[PDB]
């Protein structure tokens, strides 16, 4: 199931930096929208680490 | 003969994290632009694929393509990609302005 293109790469990657970026400033719904884009790209066990899909709410 | 070289943490991959990158691989050209992509994610942000870097991955690689301890097989198949992987990445880029 297939070669990662740099098109695939370049995706994943920009991701993966604003999921950061948005767990940083605290907006887990945004984070947890790109991390799952970046899964559907290149899956793996740090990206599906988050998962820390904590609520208590 | 001389040491145990373990990579620094930053780059080290479990067992677990490694069978899934090949699981996940078309080949061992493949294989090796995943794990640059894995590892060194800085080298896409705002060229440095130097030899430490390489040889990191050509060591991966190796786990799974063991024929890529042999120099010819590493020039032949993952080192061309690599680069060529490498070089699309970045006129990509530099085309979207």
């Amino acid at each position: 199931a297939e070669a990662l293109s740099p098109e695939q790469a370049a995706h994943y990657l920009r991701y993966v930096k604003e999921a950061k970026e948005a767990t940083k400033n605290g907006d887990l719904e945004e984070a947890f929208k790109l991390f799952n884009l970046a899964k559907d790209i290149f899956p793996n066990e740090k990206v599906l680490s988050r998962i820390q899909k904590i609520q208590e709410a | 003969m001389v040491a145990k070289f373990q990579p620094p943490p930053e780059y080290q991959l479990t067992a677990a994290e490694l069978k899934q990158i090949v699981d996940q691989s078309l080949s061992g050209g493949d294989l090796a632009c995943r794990l640059l992509v894995q590892l060194f994610p800085e080298l896409f942000s705002d060229r440095k694929l130097e030899s430490l870097h390489l040889q990191l991955i050509r060591n991966y690689v190796e786990v799974y393509y063991p024929s890529v301890k042999d120099t010819a097989v590493w020039q032949a198949e993952c080192l061309p990609q690599l680069n060529d992987f490498f070089s699309r990445f970045w006129a990509q880029r530099e085309m979207e302005d």
